[PDB]
Formats: structure tokens, C-alpha cells, sequence
């Protein structure tokens, strides 16, 4: 990904201040509302119906933070999104089945979240840094599909 | 929107697919699994093997609705509506994937048509797999 | 289709934006062209730099077409038809950049509107945005 | 691009067949017809009112060799698209302001032109192996973008 100096930097500190666990549960929750076909995944997963029945269901916060706990271990290693990512991609392809399409919608989610949670400090400038970000996640998770 | 002139160059083309049609659906599948294969992970237990009769069944399927929609070329959406309640409730199969197997089609219709794959045809067809793919997804939310 | 709840949200949520939408317009626009710099290359001969007098003409503009449509949210196609024959016979843009535009215009509103960007809201909006983009590109062949 | 040793010779056998200024000719009135709207940086080229004009028109006809040379160069340096397309791709930036989505279009609807002009011959193993190249250069003109 490459990413500036200075979007580094920036890309970094925002991130300082996630609460992964909280996030994650919020971005994985709004996957499932804005875009309800990617419920498919999740049928043992009780209701899923409303705004309010995704939201509050405790099976889809306790997924979003382990998907974001994942997610947040790649920022620390932007250099390598593929190797550190190939175990995952080996595991959405060969076992779990999911399209990478997936990845690309729930990234420009997450960005989305990001500008509502943090408001003005969320800048054109810091916006497009994690534009970078989310798209190298998303091509690395992509990678040992075949 | 469809007009005149493509819904007469769609019928014209798709008619001369004919009994075929079984046939050209499977190459198109088997077009998208190997130039695009994000596409598998839709038939995750399929045998996705060069001939395989699993493939030869569901491309069937495929033309088959194909030829209804082309038959209701008026009134795709009354035509296509459990097949989008199938696509929007069931397969929920993400929208990217329809410009590819449109494509793929085309592609298969240009290699097997070579008088009737003129300029203007090729443009009807593009339209025509646009706005069948868009029925499919219509209510999706 | 925009249910009853798609409505109702959206015009709540351009409401709440109220006064301020020609400048969400504008940041809009600058989040598109510094995040996807494509998109720049229909804009050759403008001044881009942060502030400009051009970006700002154009971010007006753009809010007032969206206040038109949320104000004819069930008559679109006819709200927006002069704007579709401009972009279809004149500008003639890709229609992959209004994606761009779409996704940048609900950063810029989740950036000014902590509580009522809720997810309930945010869909309504995604399938709003994506609705006056087919309208607008409806005219283009 | 990402081609197999396999790949590389599907592709390089069949382009041997090809006549550059035909095919060239040929895919890019086939793009001026089927999405309309790319005509907007060739409105001096005359008579563009109906699919038979544009394909007949002799500026059509000398733009298409000329755009379909440089791609038939490219294919002579598939272990580095990118490079080989550099200059081209500042100047498509530049001095042209061209979206690069049209070099993608370009690339599918010259995969049209090949199975049509082709036949059985356009396999689907050969189709694939053409995919990876049309999306490589694609790729490598948007790369220069700013
Ligand atoms: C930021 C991108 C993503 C990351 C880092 C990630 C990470 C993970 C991880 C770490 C697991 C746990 C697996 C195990 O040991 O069995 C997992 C499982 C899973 N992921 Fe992903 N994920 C991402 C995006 C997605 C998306 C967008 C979807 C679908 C909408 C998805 C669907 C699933 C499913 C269905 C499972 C298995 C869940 C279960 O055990 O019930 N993932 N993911
Ligand atoms: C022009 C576009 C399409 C048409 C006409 C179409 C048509 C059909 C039909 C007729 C069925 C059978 C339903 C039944 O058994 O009742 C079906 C099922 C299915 N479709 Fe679609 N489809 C299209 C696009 C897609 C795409 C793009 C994908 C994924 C890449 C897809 C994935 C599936 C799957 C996985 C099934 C169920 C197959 C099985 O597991 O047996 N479809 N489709
Ligand atoms: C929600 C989507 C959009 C809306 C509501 C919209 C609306 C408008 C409006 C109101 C105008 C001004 C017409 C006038 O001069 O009176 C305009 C012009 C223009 N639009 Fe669009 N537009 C949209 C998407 C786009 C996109 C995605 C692009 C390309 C990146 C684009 C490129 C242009 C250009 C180049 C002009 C002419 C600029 C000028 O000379 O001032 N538009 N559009
Ligand atoms: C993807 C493959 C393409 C390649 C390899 C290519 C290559 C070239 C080359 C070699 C030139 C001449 C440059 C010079 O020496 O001045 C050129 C010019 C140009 N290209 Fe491209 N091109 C491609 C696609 C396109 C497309 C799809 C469009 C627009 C739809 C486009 C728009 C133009 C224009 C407007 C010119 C200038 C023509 C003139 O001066 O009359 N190119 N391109």
C-alpha cells in the first residue's frame, strides 16, 4: 500500500485511539444492514430482521471483534498485507466460502464509521490515507484465492 | 431502457441459439469460473471439472430463463419475479458478479455467431444482460 | 424501491443538514478528487486547491440538485431530467464515477451528523444515492 | 502481469494471426457503439451518427491502428507492463485527461473482438489467459494517474 509519510503517520495515530472490540461489532453490524444479501454467511445466527435486531445481536458484536482484532493486527504491519494476511485468505477461500467483493463493501463501511465515531478530525486528507488502507487489506485478504 | 431495435436484434440473436442454448450456458459458466474464480465460491460443493455434468445442468437452468425473459422481453420484472426472490432471499449472490457473467455470454454469443455478432447486436445484448441482471438484484434491499 | 422508512429517513436526515449543504457539496467534491484523483480528469481546467472559488460554484450546485430530488423523492426520473440529458449528450462520465461521489457524499454527511447517522439512516441514504445515479446516467445509451 | 508459462503461449501464438490495423480498427468502433459516451474525446472526427459510420469512418479507422500498435508492442514485455506503458500513461494523464475506466472497456470489448474474429479457436483457457493481459494493461495506464 503506498501510503506517504505523512499518511502514514496520520493513518497511525487515529488508530491509537479504536476501541477494536466496539468497532468492530459497529462495522460488522452496519455490513449486515446496509447491505443484507452479505447475511448469507450467518444463518445460525438468530435474527438478523431490523436495524435494532443486528445491532444488538450479541452473536454479530462477539464476530465483529474478532474480525476487526484481525483487521487491526495488519495496520501494524503495513509493509507485509499479504503474508500477514495469506492465513486468513486461505481460510475465507478453501473453508468459509466468501466472495472478496465482501471485503472491499465492509472497508468502505468501516471508513464510514470512522468519519461518524471521529466527526472534523476525520479530514479529506486522513480519509484518503485510509482509503489506501482498507483497499491493501482488502487485496491482501484477496490474494491465495485460486 | 430496451427499445425497439435491440428488443428486435435480442430476439433475432437469442433465436439463433435455438436448441443450443443448454450448451452455450455451460461454456459461459465455464468461461467465468476460469477467467474470474472469486466466481466459485458461489458453488462451493459443485464439481467444477471441464465437462462436469453438475455444470451442464445449471447452465440449462440458466438459458432456460434466459429464453423466458427474452419471450417476455415487455415485462422482464413480472417475467424474472421468483427468480429475484430466489436470488434476493436465498443465493443472495453479490451484484458484482452478474457483469461478469454477462460478459462471459456475450463473449460465448460473439464465438459462435460470427454473421450475426454485428456492431449494433453486440450493443442490444450488452443492454439486454444489464437490465436482466438488474431485475435479478431488484430486491435485494 | 425506497420504502416508506427510506423516505422518511432521508428527508430527516437532509433536513438536519439543512443550511450547510452547498459546503458539504464542496467537501464532498475535494474528499473525490484527493481519495480517487481519476476522477479529476472531467475537471481539466479548474483550480482544485482547497477553497477554490470553482469547487465551492460547483459543490452549490450539486446540493441543490439532491434538495430537488429529496424534495420529488417518488418522481426522480422527471426531476432530474434536464440533468440527465446534460450528463448523457454532453459531459458523457463514466458512469463508475458516481460511486465515487455517492460514497463521499455519506462520509462527508457521517462526518457532520452524530446522531443521526444511525444505521438505519446510512442504508436509507446508500440506496438513495444510488438511485438518483441511475436517473442520471439512465440517458446514455 | 501473473501469466503462467502456459498463459504467455496461448497468447503470443494467437496474436501472430493478427492484423494489428484491422483488429485495431475493429475494437475501437466496437467501443464508440457500444458505450456511446467515449465518442466524447473524438467529436472532430466527423460522422459518428450511426454504428455503420463510425465503423466506416477513416479517422475512426486510424486512431483504432494506432492505439492497437502500442498495445501490440506491449505484448512483447509482459514481465513489466507497467514500464513499458509509463510514458503513455503520463501522457494519457497530462495532456489527454482520458478516465483510465476506458482502457478497461477498451480491453473487454477487445476480448469481443478476438472471440469474433476467432471463433472456437477463442477458448476458454485462451480467454482467460487474455484476461490477465487486457486488466495488466489497464492497469499499467492507470498507473501513472495523479
Ligand atoms: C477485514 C476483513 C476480515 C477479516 C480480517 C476477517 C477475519 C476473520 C477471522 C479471524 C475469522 C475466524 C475463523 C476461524 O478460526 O474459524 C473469520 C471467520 C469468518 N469470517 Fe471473516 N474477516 C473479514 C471479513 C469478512 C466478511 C466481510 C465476511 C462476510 C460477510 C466474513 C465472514 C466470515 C465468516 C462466515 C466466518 C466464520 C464464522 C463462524 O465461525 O461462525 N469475514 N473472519
Ligand atoms: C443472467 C444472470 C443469471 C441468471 C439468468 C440466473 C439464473 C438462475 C436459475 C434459473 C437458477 C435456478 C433456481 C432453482 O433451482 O429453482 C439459479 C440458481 C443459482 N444461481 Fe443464479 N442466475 C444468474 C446469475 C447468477 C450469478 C452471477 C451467480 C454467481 C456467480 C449465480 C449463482 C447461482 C447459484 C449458486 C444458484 C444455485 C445453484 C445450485 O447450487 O444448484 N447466479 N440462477
Ligand atoms: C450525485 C451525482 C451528481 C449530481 C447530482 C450532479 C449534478 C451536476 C450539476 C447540478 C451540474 C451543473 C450543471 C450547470 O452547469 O448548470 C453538473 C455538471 C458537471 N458534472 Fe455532474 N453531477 C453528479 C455526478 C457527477 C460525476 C460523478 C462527475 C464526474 C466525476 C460529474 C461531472 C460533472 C462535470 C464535469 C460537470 C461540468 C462542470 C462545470 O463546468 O461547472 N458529475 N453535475
Ligand atoms: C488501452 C489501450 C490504449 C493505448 C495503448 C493507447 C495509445 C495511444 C497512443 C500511442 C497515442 C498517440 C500518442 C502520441 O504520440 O501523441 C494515443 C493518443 C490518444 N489516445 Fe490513447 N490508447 C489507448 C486507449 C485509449 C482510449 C480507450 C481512449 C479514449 C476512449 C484514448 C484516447 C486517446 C486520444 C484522445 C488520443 C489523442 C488523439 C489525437 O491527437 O487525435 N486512448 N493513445
Amino acid at each position: 500500500v503506498h501510503l506517504t509519510p505523512e499518511e502514514k503517520s496520520a493513518v497511525t495515530a487515529l488508530w491509537g485511539k479504536v476501541n477494536v472490540d466496539e468497532v468492530g461489532g459497529e462495522a460488522l453490524g452496519r455490513l449486515l444492514v446496509v447491505y443484507p444479501w452479505t447475511q448469507r454467511f450467518f444463518e445460525s445466527f438468530g435474527d438478523l430482521s431490523t436495524p435494532d435486531a443486528v445491532m444488538g445481536n450479541p452473536k454479530v458484536k462477539a464476530h465483529g471483534k474478532k474480525v476487526l482484532g484481525a483487521f487491526s493486527d495488519g495496520l501494524a504491519h503495513l509493509d507485509n498485507l499479504k503474508g500477514t494476511f495469506a492465513t486468513l485468505s486461505e481460510l475465507h477461500c478453501d473453508k468459509l466460502h466468501v466472495d472478496p467483493e465482501n471485503f472491499r463493501l465492509l472497508g468502505n463501511v468501516l471508513v464510514c464509521v470512522l468519519a461518524h465515531h471521529f466527526g472534523k478530525e476525520f479530514t479529506p486528507p486522513v480519509q484518503a490515507a485510509y482509503q489506501k488502507v482498507v483497499a491493501g487489506v482488502a487485496n491482501a485478504l484477496a490474494h491465495k484465492y485460486h | 431502457v430496451l427499445s425497439p431495435a435491440d428488443k428486435t436484434n435480442v430476439k433475432a440473436a437469442w433465436g439463433k441459439v435455438g436448441a443450443h442454448a443448454g450448451e452455450y450456458g455451460a461454456e459461459a459458466l465455464e468461461r467465468m469460473f476460469l477467467s474470474f474464480p472469486t466466481t466459485k465460491t458461489y458453488f462451493p460443493h459443485f464439481d467444477l471439472s471441464h465437462g462436469s455434468a453438475q455444470v451442464k445442468g445449471h447452465g440449462k437452468k440458466v438459458a432456460d430463463a434466459l429464453t423466458n425473459a427474452v419471450a417476455h422481453v415487455d415485462d422482464m420484472p413480472n417475467a424474472l419475479s421468483a427468480l429475484s426472490d430466489l436470488h434476493a432471499h436465498k443465493l443472495r449472490v453479490d451484484p458484482v458478479n452478474f457483469k461478469l457473467l454477462s460478459h462471459c455470454l456475450l463473449v460465448t454469443l460473439a464465438a459462435h455467431l460470427p454473421a450475426e455478432f454485428t456492431p449494433a447486436v453486440h450493443a442490444s445484448l450488452d443492454k439486454f444482460l444489464a437490465s436482466v441482471s438488474t431485475v435479478l438484484t431488484s430486491k435485494y434491499r
